[PDB]
């Protein structure tokens, strides 16, 4: 797309409204998605010229995307800007790096982030002319259904990892400033875990919610352009 | 509508996550300066916000609640929940004006069954 | 038979108007002139032999998770939330524990 905006006009248009109002960052981020096409969909045409090998790659993404979204937003996984995943170039699989932030300390971030996972435009059109409908859909409820059939294992290997000493997990005032930078314990663990067991037992808001109703709602909101145009323009929500 | 959704934001304004990441930054407020003040003008603006949107919700639930009582019997328990709304938030002046303006147009019985509670 | 099907119906009609029974109580709870607090006079006077808002909010988040079906952080249904009471209220071991004016024997 020579004729659309450059990623370096959209960085800056996106940090001019960064102190700006609310409205301000919705319209600008409007702008910036009409002049900024998604172009991921190209990945598995230019390298897969096969048409069979190029359906199994891109079907082995979408379901790698699901997978590594669902297990995310059970984690907490935060700070999954552009350079902390990686594309597999031979099987087209997701790969996630950079796992310091989870357990939704990034929502206590200045900036906070307002996704469950990153479901981009980028992301959604590598999945085909379907989008997040079709395959991802129903492999983010077969990863729902798993986790929530081992609800109580998970909890218990999270409680081990949350009360291990060395383990460093909450977010702290410098590790903040460094994740977004510009030119009692006991009570913390015991809301994670419970907030974890929500997720588990399928409460959001107070109300119980079936696997697809909560992939539904988990989709919504990653996909919400009014969400995406609140983050840090580090996290590249347009890309 | 309206209600649940100031019912959420009610909820998130008195949900421990949003104490805890109220508590960060007065922890780290005590270069730096120029940061810090940064974090405390910016949560300014989105307290602001949130609170113009729950006013907002609070205003259209309470007007269509007085509506839908006005147009209808099928529905007089919701009056309770006009009540509640009203109650716990008498500072506001926009809920007076409709409670005194609309709500007069009520019938009287309907707001029998609390009779009690508005007279204490 | 009987007893438990109509358990069973009322704790289906509670729970479809769960919302309604909130706001009900939440009216209740909040009225100043209503003590429905247990204070040491109280719980003496009860049983004798010869902040608000947390607790008001406690109170209403129990009677949310109740009608819910959440007993023991795990969601029960209709069938199932009455037979947990009527066990509760059947067992031995708790009748004996009450106090004697109860009458649990009785
Ligand atoms: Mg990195």
């Amino acid at each position: 797309r020579p004729n659309d905006f450059s990623a370096f006009q959209c960085q800056k248009k996106m940090m001019e409204v960064q102190k700006k109002s609310f409205e301000e960052k919705y319209e600008v981020f409007m702008d910036v998605c009409q002049n900024f096409q998604p172009v991921f969909r190209y990945f598995c045409m230019e390298k897969f010229l096969d048409p069979a090998i190029w359906f199994e790659k891109r079907l082995a993404y979408t379901r790698s995307v699901a997978t590594s979204s669902i297990v995310g937003y059970i984690l907490g996984l935060g700070d999954r800007h552009v350079q902390n995943i990686l594309i597999n170039e031979q099987s087209a699989e997701l790969v996630h790096i950079d796992l310091g932030v989870a357990f939704e300390q990034g929502k206590i971030l200045p900036t906070p982030e307002t996704v469950p996972f990153r479901l981009t435009r980028d992301i959604v059109d590598g999945m085909g002319i379907t989008g997040v409908e079709g395959v991802f859909r129903r492999c983010c409820e077969k990863t729902m259904e798993v986790m929530r059939n081992s609800q109580e294992t998970l909890l218990t290997i999270v409680e081990v990892l949350l009360y291990d000493p060395l383990f460093d997990w909450t977010m702290n005032p410098l590790k903040a400033l460094y994740l977004q930078q510009r030119p009692s314990f006991n009570k913390v663990a015991e809301r994670v875990l419970m907030r974890l067991q929500e997720k588990l037992k399928g409460v959001e808001e107070g109300t119980v919610l079936s696997v697809g109703g909560q992939v539904n709602l988990l989709i919504q909101q990653a996909i919400d352009p009014k969400n995406l145009s609140r983050l840090f323009p580090g996290w590249k929500a347009w890309v | 509508f309206s209600d649940t959704q100031y019912q959420r934001i009610e909820n998130y304004m008195k949900s421990s996550e949003f104490e805890n990441k109220q508590a960060l930054l007065k922890r780290a407020k005590e270069r730096y300066t120029v940061k810090v003040q940064r974090e405390l003008e910016l949560d300014e603006l989105a307290l602001r916000a949130l609170k113009e949107d729950r006013k907002r919700f609070l205003c259209k639930a309470v007007e269509n609640y007085i509506n839908c009582l006005l147009s209808g019997e099928e529905h007089d328990m919701w009056v309770f929940r006009l009540c509640s709304l009203w109650l716990e938030n008498s500072g506001v002046s926009e809920v007076n004006g409709m409670m005194k303006r609309d709500g007069m147009k009520i019938p009287t019985y309907k707001f029998l069954p609390l009779m009690y509670q508005l007279a204490a």
